[PDB]
């Protein structure tokens, strides 16, 4: 009787796809995709609302007193503990500008401000509050040099020299 | 039942594809025991699975090196 | 609608039976003229989505903002609808599980 | 990327509902598909290079 | 973070977001 | 009753057997269904199975005494599956259940007593 | 191992305990394998002569036979009585339209000599596998017909043979379902959507219990429990797979505002809405006529 | 003061994170001419709960705000609720709104 009409339909669609195949190899920058390797890939890539709160809270803290340099340790802690480091180097500096004076605060925006900024923050802390062993330290660590290393340890010899 | 040699003997009377659940008896009864871990490293041994036989004998040779 | 819906029904149906209408080497024909061009352009191929990316997540924002005009503005949503709705507020909270469900339904879902 | 093109084909292979009818749509291309505007430029641009001409 | 239940102020929602620059700066990135 | 239930308890029996898988489901330490009482006796940790002789079919629960004769466990059949449902608290009769030892629970002695007084009718 | 089990099948059908049909099943169970691996090997040998006929012929059986039955002369595809018989005559113009373009060089002898002796050995395999096959479906006819027709005779023989023996296989809780699992493997499951087949395997412990324990004595020797409980699998997988509007009487407010009644009113309400006032001021908004 | 009923006190610690825990539910409520004050004492928990912004706990205060007004007689109840908290206003005129006898005024001056 009828045979099943779709066998010259799959007939023609394997000849096609033959014919596209044979073709591809005349694609010089042919390109493939690899969803089975991605799968370990995405496998491999397994590790919000109270971290908001958290940062709602550090931010309410900074704008109520900014003049604590451990509440700008903690907003400068929240803001590099997740999402970009720009906004925590942004906070480093207005905590360094807003309360002066202080080794922590100090400290911190050494720790979150590249080294090109590191140096010129400590020689900003060094002007603000000199004869400190942790800024000339974090300086010291900062330099990346022999020469560099032992000036700033003779200007903290200079500066302060009862410092073990 | 908290025998090591009787649970090795059972294990290896039993039949083979009915020692895969005998086994994991033996294991849950008699914990820690040399000879279950080492019928269950001559099982594994047996089923053609050398990379599971060396994971037990290692054990077996951790748990009791004078056996 | 019915009259259309049946149609349709029977024009699929003699597609399959009667096969594609891309006419042997024809639809070649086109495909090699279409990769020359391309060759000719020398532009790399978009690869699968990488693990990293400039702008991921704003393209799941843009997203879902889309998905959201739908029906935002609208006084009440069907039930479907407000599956929909509650759907794409989980996916806003957590970015990256949403992201990786999608990767996961591109590289591994085909029904 | 293969994978990708193979999935947007597959979905371009679905079934349809209705109130009371559901078939297959095999030939067809679902316009609703959210990137269905994509490959129908794509397919545009096929046949504009096509007929337009590789120097032109 | 002293030891005062009032030592971090309560966080009102604010800041309202809105396309529009309230630094009024046309951003180029 | 069907004869291949093999041994049958009394009245008095199959009641103290009654209220023992009641004292063990009420304490979760019993297992209702004929797959999971062979189970437990296959696993070794199963104190004592009971049957009942009222299944259709009866060989179906004839598993229970053959499992007693590869763990060494008591066997006893009910008269009724529907009391032995109610006993195990399910509406839906039961014809096999199976009372396991716990880490020191307080009904050992009575599973104890009736694993003493159930290999006797066995005889 | 083949050639003593095949003896025994021999020996066993001539004259017409539980361990041959065991070791018939667990010979073809291998074999089947062996006859893929050489399929396998037979489409990598045979690939520079015809490098289509892989994707016109997916089966083993038919790939087998059209690489015996042309080999490397591709003129046996047009008006031929033989390859009728192995694909239809679509799968038989695909095949011609694949050998008028194959753009492939020709195998030598020893090469097209070793393809036709891997062909008939394969077909060799496959007969022993049938013949094996039918075997163990007669032992398990002849000891456990309830079992054999409820989810396969292939399936008891295999359940019986697991179990180690037709008084171990009832004595299962799953009895009959041999992991072979069989209760998977089981046709009356296989006969349930395949998703729903998986719900059969787990109903059909029930049924192929039920055959065990009466194949355990002398009873039900014709299979009549068997095929009713195979009828009800076939039901139960059946029925697995695929109003006047009220009268509008006048609204009557609550008898008496309850605490849980005002926790319905604190959980479903109208509290929401009544926080955005949709008062209008008299004077123009700032937005425009339509902004909507 | 709403601000007390949301304090929660923060430790300290060189390295380990600040527990900025609550402290309690009691919003240091007066009231001078009622010779008297209202302690609303709840739980620190009860108070601020886990991953709680600052809306939400003011969301919670409102409800035990209006539940101290409807436990007090509507005579003694405060006729003008006068907190400088304008923010928190709204939400208690809000909650003011379940007793529109009384009425709330901000409060310019700040106790």
């Amino acid at each position: 009787g009828e045979l099943d009409m779709r066998k010259i339909g799959q007939a023609r669609n394997t000849l096609m796809d033959m014919r596209l195949s044979q073709v591809s190899d005349s694609v010089s920058g042919q390109t493939v995709v690899d969803p089975k390797g991605y799968l370990t890939d995405l496998n491999s890539m397994i590790p919000i609302n109270d971290i908001k709160k958290a940062r709602l809270l550090l931010k309410s803290v900074r704008e109520t007193n900014p003049h604590h340099p451990p509440a700008w340790i903690a907003s400068a802690r929240l803001e590099e503990v997740t999402g970009k480091l720009q906004v925590a180097r942004n906070l480093i500096m207005k905590g360094t500008e807003m309360c002066p004076k202080s080794e922590d605060v100090w400290l911190e925006a050494a720790r979150l401000q590249p080294g090109d900024t590191a140096k010129a923050v400590v020689a900003q802390a060094v002007r603000h509050l000199p004869q400190s062993v942790r800024i000339y330290i974090r300086a010291a660590e900062l330099e990346t040099d022999i020469r560099a290393k032992k000036r700033v340890l003779r200007k903290a010899l200079e500066h302060v020299p009862n410092s073990v | 039942p908290n025998s090591g040699i009787l649970w090795s003997e059972a294990i290896f009377l039993e039949a083979r594809p009915q020692r895969r659940t005998k086994s994991v008896d033996a294991l849950k009864k008699c914990e820690h025991d040399p000879h279950v871990l080492l019928a269950v490293a001559k099982l594994f041994w047996s089923q053609r699975k050398i990379t599971k036989a060396r994971e037990w004998f290692h054990r077996t040779v951790k748990i009791d090196s004078d056996l | 609608t019915r009259l259309y819906l049946k149609a349709e029904q029977e024009r699929q149906h003699n597609y399959l039976k009667d096969g594609p209408y891309i006419t042997a080497e024809e639809a070649v024909a086109v495909y090699t003229t279409t990769v020359h061009w391309l060759e000719s352009r020398r532009f790399s191929p978009i690869p699968f989505p990488p693990l990293s990316y400039k702008h991921d997540t704003k393209l799941l924002i843009l997203a879902l903002e889309r998905l959201k005009e739908a029906y935002s503005v609208k006084s009440r949503l069907n039930q479907s609808q407000r599956e929909e709705l509650g759907l794409i507020e989980q996916a806003y909270d957590n970015p990256h599980e949403a992201l990786s469900r999608i990767k996961r339904h591109l590289l591994t879902q085909r029904a | 990327d293969h994978n990708i093109a193979d999935y947007m084909t597959a979905k371009n292979n679905v079934v349809i509902n209705y109130k009371d009818m559901n078939h297959t749509n095999s030939y067809g291309i679902i316009r609703g598909l959210q990137f269905a505007s994509f490959i129908v430029q794509y397919y545009g641009l096929v046949m504009d290079l096509l007929v337009l001409g590789l120097h032109r | 973070i002293d030891e005062t239940y009032g030592v971090n102020v309560q966080f009102e929602s604010d800041e309202e977001e809105g396309d529009e620059d309230v630094y009024g700066e046309v951003r180029e990135e | 009753v069907n004869p291949k239930a093999y041994p049958l308890a009394d009245a008095h029996l199959t009641k103290k057997l009654l209220d023992l898988v009641q004292q063990s489901c009420n304490y979760k330490q019993l297992r209702k269904g004929a797959n999971e009482a062979t189970k437990t006796l296959n696993r070794g940790i199963s104190e004592f199975i009971v049957m009942a002789a009222d299944a259709e079919p009866l060989e179906i629960i004839l598993h229970l005494p053959l499992l007693c004769e590869d763990k060494n466990v008591p066997y006893v059949f009910v008269r009724s599956k529907q009391a032995l449902g109610r006993a195990c608290g399910v509406s839906r009769p039961v014809i096999a259940c199976s009372v396991t030892i716990k880490e020191g629970s307080q009904l050992k002695q009575q599973i104890q007593s009736i694993q003493q007084s159930i290999e006797r009718l066995l005889v | 191992m083949f050639a003593e089990i095949m003896m025994k099948i021999e020996e066993y059908i001539s004259k017409q305990e539980y361990r041959v049909i065991v070791d018939a099943n667990n010979l073809t169970v291998e074999i089947e394998n062996e006859l893929n691996i050489i399929h396998k090997f037979i489409r990598d040998k045979y690939s520079k002569r015809f490098p289509e006929l892989e994707s016109l012929v997916p089966n083993a059986l038919d790939y087998i036979r059209t690489v015996k039955e042309l080999g490397n002369s591709l003129d046996k595809c047009k008006n031929n009585e033989n390859l009728q018989q192995i694909l239809t005559n679509a799968t038989i113009m695909v095949v011609s339209v694949t050998a008028s373009t194959t753009q492939g060089q020709q195998l030598s002898e020893e090469e097209l000599e070793r393809l036709e002796e891997a062909c008939d050995m394969a077909l060799e395999l496959n007969a022993s596998k049938h013949r094996i096959y039918e075997y163990v479906e007669s032992r398990m006819s002849f000891i456990a017909p309830n079992l054999s027709i409820i989810i396969g005779a292939s399936t008891a023989a295999k359940i019986m043979g697991v179990a180690g023996g037709l008084t171990n296989l009832s004595k299962m809780p799953a009895c009959n379902i041999m992991l072979l699992g069989y209760i998977y493997h089981s046709d009356i499951v296989q006969s349930l959507p395949p998703d729903l087949r998986r719900k059969a395997a787990r109903l059909v412990a029930a049924k192929c219990t039920l055959a065990a324990r009466v194949d355990s004595f002398h009873e039900s020797t014709e299979g009549k429990v068997g095929y009713e409980l195979k009828d009800e699998i076939e039901r139960k997988f059946d029925k697995w797979q695929e109003k006047p509007l009220p009268a509008p009487l006048d609204g009557q407010r609550k008898k008496r505002g309850g605490r849980r009644y005002r926790k319905m009113k604190e959980r479903l309400g109208l509290t929401e809405i009544r926080k955005q006032a949709n008062r209008m001021s008299f004077g123009e908004i700032e937005e425009d006529a339509y902004q909507e | 003061d709403d601000t007390n009923v949301y304090r929660v006190t923060i430790h300290k610690t060189f390295e380990g994170n600040l527990t900025t825990k609550p402290i309690n539910g009691a919003i240091f409520i007066f009231n001078p001419r009622t010779g008297q004050l209202f302690l609303k004492i709840i739980h620190t928990s009860v108070w601020a709960g886990q991953k709680r912004l600052g809306q939400l706990a003011k969301w919670k205060t409102a409800e035990e705000v209006a539940a101290l007004i409807r436990s007090l007689p509507v005579e003694e109840q405060p006729k003008q609720i006068i907190v400088t908290r304008k923010g928190m206003l709204d939400p208690l005129e809000v909650h003011l709104l379940d007793f529109p006898n009384i009425v709330i005024k901000g409060s310019e001056l700040q106790l």
